[PDB]
This record gives C-alpha cells, structure tokens and sequence, in this order.
C-alpha cells in the first residue's frame, strides 16, 4: 500500500493520475502536511525538495524535476540555448532570439535588427508582433516584467483549406532513470482565420492559443487536429509523411534540450527522484523544417488524450518505481 | 534511584506482584541474595534495590495501608522476606473503600508515618530521580491515601519525577458501587500532581483474561500476571544496560507534550496466561502488530478512536534490530493518520538483549493516545448517574466533604476529556 | 588552469588553482540574563508551595 | 607555534571526542600512556603536533582538551577507557544529572551552577599556552548538554576570549538513531545563541553518516561506534593542517579567511571519500580522478543536499596519501566540464588544494580500510541550507501547537526566546537565498 500526497489541485492532468492510483486500491492518499508519503504531485511554485528523500522507510518520488525551470522559462531558454555549447550560438532549430530588460543585450539586438534592414529581407519579430524595433522596446518598458524578443517566423506553413496556422504541442515524459519517453499522440492547435502576412495587429490569426481561437471549430472540432488527420493532409498535399518530415526533428530537438541539462537535474544518485511531464511547442515552416518556440513545465493534455497519457504516468513513471501485485510512447534513445 | 510506594489493597497486591518478577529477572532470591550468571543482572540493580551488609540486596519500597490484612500476606508470601521490615506502614481502621477516610481523616492520621520512611530511603540514595506508586482509583487508601502521598511528596520533593501505576474500577470487576467516586476524586490529584500515569484498566485486564487468554472467570490474579508483565517491560530500559541510555525524566519530558496529558495506554505482547507456557515465538512482524492491536491495550480504548501524541516501544530478547526498524516504521507509515503530524518523528523504540521469564522474545508498548478520553469519559458517565440524585453521597459528608468538592472534580475531569479532544482534530 | 602559491615541504605540499576571476553582550548582561531565568523559577516553585499551601 | 584546546560537549561530544583523539595518537605514533617514542625533544618543544598536546617532564604527551557533561556515565568510560593514562582528572568534569534533553535546562538551569567550573578548568590549560589561537569545540543540536550548554559556554568564551576564534563540530540531528523527539527545538536555539560567536562550524547530519555506513561499509545497523570512527577521519582531515606541517589552512584564521567570507553564513559542506569496507577482500584502489570525483556526488557528504542548485563561496580540497599536483589539476579540469560548480559572482571560481603525503590512518579492528589516497572536500555552498529548511519546518510544525513548551518555560526560560530563535534562522534562511539564487 503506496501513499501519496496532492499540492497542486489546478493540475488537469494530475488530477487524473490521483483518480487513477486511488481507483487501484494500492494507492492512499494523504493530507497536505503529511511528509510520509512515497509520491508528491508537488505544487508549481516553491515546490520544497530540500525536504524530499529524508524519511527513514520511505522511498520518495515527486513529479518536478528540481531545475527544469532553465528550460522552462522564455528568458531561460535562450540562456541556455546560447551558452550551451551542446547547442551553441549557431543553434539551427531555434529561432533568433534575445533577453531585453525593462529601464542584457539589447544592443545586440539592435546590431541584427540592421542587417534585416540594411538587407531589405524579413524583418519582423515577437515579444506583440511588430516590424519596428522602437514599437518593441516602448511595449516592454510598459509591460514591467522581463521579456524576450524573438525572430518572427513569416513564412509558416499553411494548412489547406482555410489558409491557416498551426503550432504543434508534443508531450514528453522523463522519468527517474531519465529515459525520454515520447508521446505518440501530439496535437496541432490550429488557427480557424486566414493567415495575413499584411496586417500584424490582428493577433486572432497570428497567435494559435487554444484560448484566444475560443471560427472556432469550424474545420475540425474545437481546434485541434490530432496526428493521424495531419498526417493523411501532408500525404496528399506534400507527398509525405509526419514521421519523415517533421517528427524526426521534433525528436531530435526534445533529445538534444534534455540531454544539455541531463547532468544539471538528473537524480540518479540523490537520496529522493523525480520524474516530470514537458510540453514541447513546435513551429513549421513552409519547407517543413521545424522549429522550437519553448517548453511547459505544467502542460495541461488534450481532453481525447487524457485518459491515455495520465494512465501512461502511472505505468512508467510511477509504477515503475512502486510496483503493483503495446506502448504509447517512444524511446528516444541517447 | 528510584523510590518505590504501594498503597492500599490493589496496590500491595500488584506492587508485590511486580517486586516478585524483577527480582527473578535480576537474579535475586526471596532471602535477597544474588544468584545469576550474567553481571547484566547488577549494573542497574540499584535502581529499585538497597545493597545491605552482606550479598543481599534490599528493595526500595515502602508498603502502606490502612488495613493490615493485604500487607500480611505480603509479608508471607513468596518474596515477602525481601522487604525491608521498616518499610512496612499500616493503620488499623481501614477506609472502606472511602475516599475521604483515605484522603481527609484516616489516612491523615498515618501519612506522616510513611513520609518518614520515604525521607530514610531517600537520604541514602546518591542522586534520587523519581518515585512511583502503585494503587487503585476505586477503593479508599490506594486511591485516597494515595494521592495524599503523591501530593506529600510533591511538596518536600518538587524538582523529582513522579509516576503512577493506576488501576481504574470497572463495573466488570466492581467490589462497590462508589468506585466512580472515588476514581473522579482521584484523577483530579493524578492530572496536577504526577508527570506520567499509566492507566491499567480492570475492564480491559479482564476482557484480555476472558476473550483472549479463554480463562472462563478470571480472578485477581490472572489480571495481576498482566500488570506484573506490563510493569517488568515499562521498568525494562532502567533496569538493563542497552543502547538507550534510559533516564526517568527524559521519558517525562519526551512523551508528554502538555502537562495535564500524561495519561499513558499500556500494551504487552504476546498475551499470555498463568503458567500456560506456549512454545512458538512469535516473529518480529507479530510481535509489532499484537502490540499495537487494541486486544492487547490495557487501557480499555480504540487507539483508531483517537491519534497518537507519542510512543515508546520496548522489544526484549535476540533479535535483528534492523527487521525491528523495518516493521516499526511500516505500522507508521501504513497507517500515519494515527499519529499526530505537529510531532514529528514521535514513535521512538528499543531493545533489551535480556528476555523476560516465559518467553524468548516480547513487546512492550506505552501510548500517550486521545482516544485515553474513552476511559475518562466512561468514569464520567457513572459518576453523573449517582451524583445527578446525589447517591450513597452521605459516606463523603459524613468525612467532612462538601458536594461543590464533587462538583469539582466532576469538572475538571471533563475539562480534561476536552482537553484531549482539542488535539485529535488538531 | 593557472597554479599559484606553490609551496612545498617533506610532509606535502599546498597551493591554489583558478579557473576563473570574480565579476557580543557582557559578563554582566548573561549573568543577568541567567538570574532572570533563576528569578522566574523561584516564581514558579512558590506559587506551587502556595498552592499546596492552600 | 600556537596551542589549540579542544572542547567536548555531551554525549556526542565526548564520544567522537575519544574517537578523534584515539586516531591523532596512531596518525603521531603516541601509545595510550602518553609517551611519543618520536619526539626527541623530551619535556616540551613547539613542533606542529605540540598544536593539540601538551609535554611533561616525564615524556607523556597530553591533549590540550577539556570533557564536560551533566552526566557522568560517557565520561566514565573514557576515565577507565584504553587511553585512561592519556588524560588527566582536571580534564574531565562531570555532573550529577543530565539535561534531559532540554536546552533551557542545559543553559539556564544546571548550566549556571557549573559553568564557572568549566571556564577554570579550560583557564588552567590556557596557562600552559604560549600563543593560544583558540577553540574547537564538539557537541550535538539534539542534547540538552550540547546544544544548551555549549551555547552558555560559547558566550562566556566569547567574553574570556575576545580575540580567541572558536570553531564547532556539529552533530545535527536525525530521527532514524536519536531517541528524543523535541531535538529541533535544541537545535534552533543553540544555532541562534552560537551564531555570533562560532567563526566557523561544520555540520555533520547523523542520517548522511548512517547511510554512508550501510551503504559502503555494508553495516546493517550502525551503531556510535560505526558513526564515531568515520566522524573522527573527516574531522582528521579538516584538523591535519593545524597538526602537521604546511601552508594551508595553519591556524584557526585561516579557516574564516579561506571558507567564510560572510560572517554569518559559515557552515561548510564537508565531502569524504572513499569510505572503504575493511572485511571488502577485492578492492581495485582508486586514483585521483575518481576520489575527487567523488567529493561532488551527495552521497559522500557530510549533509545530504544538492550543490548543483546553489553557489559556492569557497572550496577547498585535502588530500591525504599519494596525490601530486598535476592528477589533481587533471581531475579538476574533466570534472569541471562534466558537473554545475556555480560560483558567486564575487567569488573567483577557484580551488585552494592541501596535500599530506602520509595516507589516512585507520584504527585496527575498524570498519574502515587503508587506502593509498584520500580526500576531504572543504565547499561553503548555500545548498547546505536545505539542512536549515528540514529544521526550521520540524520547528513550526510543533511549535505552531505549543508542544513541550512547558518543559522549557519551567526551567526559567521565556517563550519568547523560542520566536526570537526562529526569527534569526528565517534571516539565516533568507541569507542564503540572497547569496544563492
Ligand atoms: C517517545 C519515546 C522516547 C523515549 N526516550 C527515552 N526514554 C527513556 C526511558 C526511560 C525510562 C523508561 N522506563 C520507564 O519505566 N520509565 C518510567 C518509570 C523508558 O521506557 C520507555 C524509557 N530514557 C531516555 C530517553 C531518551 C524512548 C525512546 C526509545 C524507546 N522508548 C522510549
Ligand atoms: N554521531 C553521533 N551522534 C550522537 C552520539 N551520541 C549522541 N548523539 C546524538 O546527539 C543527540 C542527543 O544529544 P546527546 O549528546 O545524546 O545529549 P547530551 O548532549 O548529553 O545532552 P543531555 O540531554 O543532557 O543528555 C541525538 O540526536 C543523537 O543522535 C554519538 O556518539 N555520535
Ligand atoms: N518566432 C515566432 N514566429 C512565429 N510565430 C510565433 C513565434 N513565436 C510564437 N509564435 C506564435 O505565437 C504564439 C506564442 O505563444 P507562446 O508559446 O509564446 O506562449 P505560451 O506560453 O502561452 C504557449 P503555452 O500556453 O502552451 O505555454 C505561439 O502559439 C505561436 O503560435
Ligand atoms: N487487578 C486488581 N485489581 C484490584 C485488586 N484488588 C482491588 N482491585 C481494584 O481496586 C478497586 C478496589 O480498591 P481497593 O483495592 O479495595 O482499595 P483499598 O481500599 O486501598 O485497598 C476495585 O475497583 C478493583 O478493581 C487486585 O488484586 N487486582
Ligand atoms: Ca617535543
Ligand atoms: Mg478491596
Ligand atoms: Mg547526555
């Protein structure tokens, strides 16, 4: 008889997994305070792992991995990208970008906002999406948090009918051994308007949150076109596959960021473990190359998708550390 | 040092009951001399025993009552030779199982007789630590000249540590009807005036006689057999040299986190009967799991009724200390909603190499538990059944009582009831 | 990288290697303070023999 | 030369005590009775060694050390124990009872009424002093004695020894050997009274020695004795310096200087290896590389915690046995590329390295095996506070209820001391988090 703890009860995913290891009956769950417990589905923020793998008797898991913040955070990521030698300042799959503080490098930002335009070639970028770096730079000092300006990219591809943009969302789940497991069921969250290259002050076709789209769900329902639609579109429009086109770099870019901090979070030889659920947003382009906008350290799943992955969870990243009395994922392999 | 008192008939009868125990554990004959092997026997011998001129060791105990019926056949019974002749202190009147007689008028009248005999032993000892008592809450010198002593003692001696072994009356094995009385009058001295009471409940010594052990119609003695085994394992650690380097005070100091909650849950196993030796020891896991059942409690209440304040577990005999750490860190963490998270860490345990006599392994347990408001609760409720109508009342009055002192009592026993009841929702 | 502070003997030797530049109260108050404390015990001990007292 | 006194405290105190003294004299050659068949200069001298002890006319050699509980039963055995003769009566001060767990009664209570005998005893061996640098003293953060007395002891030090530095030995508390449950209690008040008058203290968490003991020693159940003896080789290691010759780390200075550059965030991490298992038949010996290696995984430390999400402030690495610059620099540069060694901005990111080429010496019949190369790993990291934060929680936890409150109160003390020692540990936690992150 296992025991765990709850900490996070806006966690969607979660909260499934605390249904589903109560619904075996090898699986108790305990109050908030109560530091006997084996698992802890640990809060967001100031998560204690100072205080994890202390309990004589107790072999204790949480679900963070202590200092996965660095790849989760806009303003991290590049840091890390660009001090990293594993992935370097000439990183193909990472769009230019650069950290701006509110009154840093912000004249070096300035140095490559000339070549756009002393080279008369795109020019555009994200923080809201503007071509004129003074329009950035005002919005920031007004904003009053740190922010990070990125290369926007203005040549996506476009999903056919309807004109429209897409990002695609993969979850991947590491678990205390640190093997990279992949989930096979990733999901496009589609824009239902027609990209406009002209006007850049419409968001509602630039942006592809699944919130600000709630046109909606007029090609597919709610948003979302999962693989095996998304695949048949590039068989038939492209003559490809999702496997060869785009996955293989998606798979490459989510073993190459985990394999950099590997040695910085890894808790092989600590006296607690830690497993911990990533989103991946991806970002095509029109010559089906992928690039890596960032990385969620709380993703929340697709409502199809739950049931799957949170029962996949139990089995590979819990399971596997507290017994009980064909897979969904991939390996990747380093 | 350690100084031991035993009052009234209950009292002398456990009290010679568990002298007779220790002295075989320690070696020790009824002519006082000292026949073992092992010098394990002696190390800590001199905390309940004097050593006279010539090999024979003396206990520190002093015998009271107002009837001299009990202590005579104290005196002829098996170890009755051992006990310093002095320390035998008894009146003539008797107390009726009265608890006025024992507290106001007859027991006043010897008292000081026996404080006497408790400043002799205590002159002689190199660094006194405590005392204990042995009695019972239900009659008239145990319960009432008792905590007379108790309150006595507290006063010459303010800064020592003062335990008691309390039996508490039950309607199952009931010599009178005023018990409830006498027990209510008799909590009200235990909260303020001792630093740990183990409450041995005759209700729980007989439903253990009768549903376990199958003894039919249990008497005094077979629910003695318990207390005496009980004691042996509480007094285990201070007798014997271990890796726990015992202390009365500090048992004090660990297991009672507020000073009026120092009522205790005594457990033993395994559970056994007179004489009925049986052959199978039981493996560490049994051992751990008996002593935590509520069948082997001697204080007649559901541990999963309440939370547990703290703990100490005593495990005696060969065994793998590390297969102990194991089992006791399972029952906490299969079951850690019974123990209060405000005290970290608060179950501690030991282990003597020594066995007792009988058995090749045992388990001692000590529970400072809320669901003890059970059995405070239940001396409530026959209390409020016969004051409500002011029975058999005249027995007090005619002492010199006032009915507001019972009305006192009556509150401050509720007071403490609640008092419990506050931290097991904590 | 850079060894510096070299210094050696028949016993061992010692020095430093850089990676890397940068970029009380009285006698008289505690005895005050533990005769407070003594004071406060007194209290204690004579509100217990007043009580007893009573 | 300048003398260093030795100060041993509670129960823990006194045992590692014995333990470390029982292993300076095989690491000097002293033989229980005191006579250093070595040291030609008969009578007196001022070699390294005469840093610890003291010389008689008659050849014996005596640690400048001072033993004081409240109970006489440890120090009994040291009193009829196999370096009986090593000692002498004026050393060893014991008490008629304890303070049974309870720092009030340590400090206010049975402290006062012997704290002047202690201070004459020490004052008798400062006498013998020509050039006195200062302290080391040894207790627990559990025990009444060690965290209550230790604290009174270290002020009044503080007072009879302006000038004197004064470093600690630690022992903070766990649950899986410690047989009190309001340690945390102890632990919180001693640290908060100590703190301005400790230059230097290094703590050693009794769960990272348990586990280091089961885990490479193959002891199911270690006992004082298991613990003691592995204490006493990092406390070895840590003390050489002050006992041998060299140019690291020769006096008691030197130890704030090169480890403390904050007054109040002085509790450096400590990390040994290889702790090796003696009835271990087949041991391929390890070299430079892998034992300074070692010195950053954390289950060779002396507290368990993760360094990787911290900073370092200092670092220092003492090697005993056959190492020579060049494998250390080595061993230094593939670790630094392989491992998150982030230093403060204000720090350089550097290492000051301390070599003794006599290998670490083992007592006979010990868990321990001889090996030809060891190493004590000296880092101030502020993931050490993690240890503060496991500490101060146990604290609120029983505190926020008022549990055993009572027992402190009643000895003299006032509630108010409990939140004013809390309060300074939330200012140490938050010293920490400024410097760390
Ligand atoms: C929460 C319980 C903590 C308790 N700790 C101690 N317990 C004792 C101790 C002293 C006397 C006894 N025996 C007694 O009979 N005491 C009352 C007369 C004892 O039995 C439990 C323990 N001495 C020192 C310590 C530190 C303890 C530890 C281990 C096992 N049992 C009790
Ligand atoms: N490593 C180690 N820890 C010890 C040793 N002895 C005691 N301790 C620890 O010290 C804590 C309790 O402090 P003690 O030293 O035993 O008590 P004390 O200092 O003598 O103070 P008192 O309460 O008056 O007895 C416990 O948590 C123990 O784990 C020892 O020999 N080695
Ligand atoms: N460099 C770039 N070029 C083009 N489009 C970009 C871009 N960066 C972001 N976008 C688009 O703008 C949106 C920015 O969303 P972003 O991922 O930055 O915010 P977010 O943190 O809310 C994602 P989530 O909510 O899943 O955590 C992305 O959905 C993508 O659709
Ligand atoms: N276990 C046990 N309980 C007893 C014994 N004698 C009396 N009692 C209990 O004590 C109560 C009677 O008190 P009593 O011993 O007569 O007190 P006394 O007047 O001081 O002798 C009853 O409730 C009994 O349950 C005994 O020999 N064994
Ligand atoms: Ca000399
Ligand atoms: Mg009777
Ligand atoms: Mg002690």
């Amino acid at each position: 008889m296992y025991t765990f703890v709850v900490r996070d009860e806006n966690s969607s995913v979660y909260a499934e997994v605390s249904r589903l290891l109560l619904a075996t009956g090898q699986w108790k769950r305990l109050r908030k305070d109560n530091p006997r417990f084996n698992l802890m589905l640990g809060e967001r923020n100031r998560l204690p792992f100072g205080r994890l793998g202390h309990e004589p008797g107790l072999v204790q898991l949480v679900n963070y991995y202590r200092g996965a913040d660095k790849l989760c955070r806009k303003a991290s990521l590049v840091k890390l990208i660009k001090t990293s030698p594993e992935l370097s300042e000439s990183c193909t799959w990472f769009p230019e970008s650069y950290v701006i503080y509110p009154t840093d490098e912000r004249e070096v930002f300035l140095a490559a906002y000339n070549r756009r335009r002393e080279g008369r070639e795109g020019n555009v970028w994200i923080a809201l999406i503007s071509s004129e770096a003074s329009e950035l730079l005002d919005f920031i000092d007004e904003q009053g948090q740190v922010h990070v300006i990125q290369k926007y990219l203005e040549k996506p591809l476009l999903l056919e009918p309807g004109h429209r943009k897409f990002d695609i969302r993969s979850w991947v789940l590491v678990d205390h051994l640190y093997n990279i497991y992949l989930y096979r069921e990733g999901v496009l969250r589609t824009s239902s308007e027609p990209y406009n290259s002209a006007n850049f002050q419409d968001k509602t076709c630039h942006l592809t949150n699944h919130c600000i789209q709630k046109n909606y769900g007029r090609y597919e329902e709610g948003n979302e076109m999962f693989f095996e639609e998304f695949n048949q579109y590039l068989m038939d429009a492209l003559n490809t596959t999702l496997e060869n086109s785009i996955l293989l770099q998606i798979k490459h870019i989510i073993r190459s960021c985990l394999m950099c901090i590997e040695p910085a979070i890894s808790t092989k030889h600590l006296h607690y473990q830690s497993f911990q659920l990533f989103g991946f947003d991806f970002m095509v382009d029109e010559e089906l190359k992928v690039w890596l906008i960032e990385v969620n350290g709380a993703p929340a799943c697709a409502q199809k998708l739950y049931a799957e992955l949170c029962q996949g969870i139990v089995d590979v990243a819990i399971s596997s550390v507290f017994p009980l009395a064909t897979s969904i994922f991939i390996k990747l392999h380093h | 040092e350690i100084v031991h008192i035993q009052a009234g008939q209950c009292g002398n009868q456990i009290g010679a009951k568990f002298w007779e125990v220790i002295s075989d554990e320690h070696g020790i004959d009824p002519t006082g001399s000292y026949h073992g092997d092992s010098d394990l026997q002696l190390e800590r011998i001199n905390v309940y025993y004097n050593e006279a001129t010539g090999n024979k060791y003396v206990p520190r105990a002093i015998l009271v009552d107002l009837e001299p019926g009990t202590m005579d056949s104290v005196r002829s019974g098996p170890f009755g030779q051992i006990f310093r002749p002095d320390n035998f202190v008894f009146g003539q009147s008797g107390a009726g199982n009265n608890w006025a007689k024992g507290h106001y008028t007859e027991g006043a009248e010897l008292v000081d007789s026996v404080l006497d005999v408790v400043r002799k032993e205590s002159e002689s000892c190199d660094c006194l630590q405590g005392f204990q008592l042995t009695h019972s809450l239900g009659g008239g010198t145990g319960s009432g000249m008792g905590t007379l002593l108790i309150s006595k003692i507290r006063e010459e001696y303010p800064d020592r540590i003062m335990n008691t072994f309390s039996v508490m009356p039950s309607p199952k094995v009931s010599d009178t009807v005023v018990e409830p009385y006498n027990a209510t009058l008799s909590v009200h001295q235990l909260v303020e005036n001792t630093d740990e009471t183990y409450c041995i409940d005759n209700e729980a010594l007989y439903d253990i006689c009768f549903r376990t052990l199958k003894l039919t119609t249990p008497t005094y003695g077979d629910l003695n057999h318990l207390v005496s085994a009980t004691m042996s394992g509480v007094t285990t650690c201070l007798r014997f040299p271990g890796q726990l380097n015992a202390d009365l005070r500090k048992l004090a100091v660990n297991m009672v986190p507020f000073p009026r909650l120092h009522f205790f849950m005594p457990g033993f196993a395994p559970l056994t009967s007179r004489g009925s030796q049986q052959y199978r020891a039981l493996t560490v896991p049994e051992l751990t799991q008996q002593m935590f059942d509520s069948k082997n409690m001697m204080a007649a209440c559901d541990p999963r009724h309440g939370r547990y304040l703290t703990v100490a577990a005593i495990f005696r005999g060969r065994m793998s200390m590390k297969e102990v750490d194991e089992q006791m860190l399972n029952v906490q963490n299969k079951n850690s909603s019974y123990f209060v998270e405000w005290i970290p860490n608060n179950v501690k345990t030991a282990v003597c190499d020594i066995p007792p006599r009988g058995l090749k392994m045992s388990a001692t347990f000590i529970g400072n538990s809320t669901a003890i408001q059970e059995l405070f609760k239940r001396i409530s409720e026959q209390f409020t059944a016969m004051f409500r109508r002011k029975a058999f009342l005249h027995w007090y009055t005619g002492e010199g009582m006032d009915e507001m002192e019972f009305t006192e009592a009556e509150s401050n026993m509720n007071d403490l009831v609640s008092e419990y009841q506050q931290y097991q929702d904590a | 990288m850079e060894v510096i502070e070299l210094n050696k003997c028949t016993s061992g030797q010692s020095f430093e290697v850089i990676l890397k530049p940068p970029s009380d109260p009285s006698l008289e108050e505690i005895q005050k303070k533990l005769e407070a404390a003594e004071e406060r015990r007194k209290y204690q001990e004579a509100e217990l023999l007043k009580h007893l007292a009573e | 030369m300048r003398e260093c006194i030795s100060i041993h405290v509670g129960q823990a105190g006194v045992q590692i005590g014995n333990a470390c003294w029982e292993l300076y004299c095989l690491e000097h050659g002293i033989q229980p009775d005191g006579q250093m068949p070595s040291d030609k200069t008969i009578g007196g001298g001022d070699d390294s060694f005469n840093t610890f002890f003291s010389e008689t006319g008659a050849g014996k050699h005596v640690p400048r050390a001072v033993f004081v509980d409240l109970e006489p039963t440890v120090i009994d055995e040291v009193r009829t124990g196999t370096y009986r003769q090593l000692f002498h009566p004026e050393q060893l001060i014991t008490g008629k009872e304890d303070a049974a767990n309870n720092y009030a009664r340590g400090h206010y209570t049975i402290g006062k009424e012997i704290i002047d005998l202690v201070l004459d005893r020490i004052r008798k061996l400062a006498d013998q002093c020509t050039g006195l640098q200062g302290f080391l003293v040894f207790h627990s953060f559990g025990g009444g004695t060690g965290s209550g007395f230790t604290s009174l002891l270290m002020e009044r030090l503080s007072v009879d020894y302006g000038k004197k530095s004064k470093l600690e030995f630690s022992i903070y508390p766990a649950p899986q050997v410690s047989t009190a449950v309001v340690e945390p209690y102890n632990s919180i008040l001693t640290t908060h009274t100590t703190l301005e008058h400790s230059d230097c203290a290094f703590m050693v968490d009794n769960e990272a020695i348990y586990d280091i003991c089961r885990r490479n020693l193959d002891i199911e159940r270690p006992t004082y004795t298991n613990l003691n003896r592995l204490i006493s080789q990092i406390v070895s290691s840590i003390t050489a310096s002050l006992r041998f010759d060299g140019a690291l780390n020769v006096d008691l200075t030197e130890f704030q200087t090169n480890l403390v550059p904050y007054p109040r965030i002085h509790f450096p991490l400590a990390t040994y290896a290889p702790v090796i298992s003696a009835e271990k038949a087949y041991h391929e010996q390890l070299s430079v590389a892998e034992i300074t290696n070692a010195c950053f995984e954390p289950a060779n430390q002396m507290v368990k915690c993760d360094p990787r999400h911290g900073k370092y402030m200092a670092c220092c690495l003492l090697y005993r046995g056959d190492v020579v610059p060049k494998d250390v620099n080595a061993a230094i540069a593939t670790i630094k590329t392989k491992r998150s060694i982030q230093f403060v901005d204000w720090c350089p990111t550097g290492f000051k390295v301390g070599i003794n080429y006599q290998p670490p010496t083992v007592v006979p019949g010990g868990d321990l095996a001889k090996v030809q190369r060891a190493v004590c790993m000296l880092s101030n990291t502020t993931a050490i506070a993690e240890a503060w934060a496991r500490l101060d929680h146990k604290f609120d936890l029983m505190y926020a209820k008022r549990a055993f409150v009572h027992w402190y109160v009643g000895e003299g003390m006032e509630e108010g001391e409990f939140s004013e020692a809390r309060e300074d540990m939330a200012a140490l936690e938050k010293d920490y988090e400024e410097v760390g992150v």
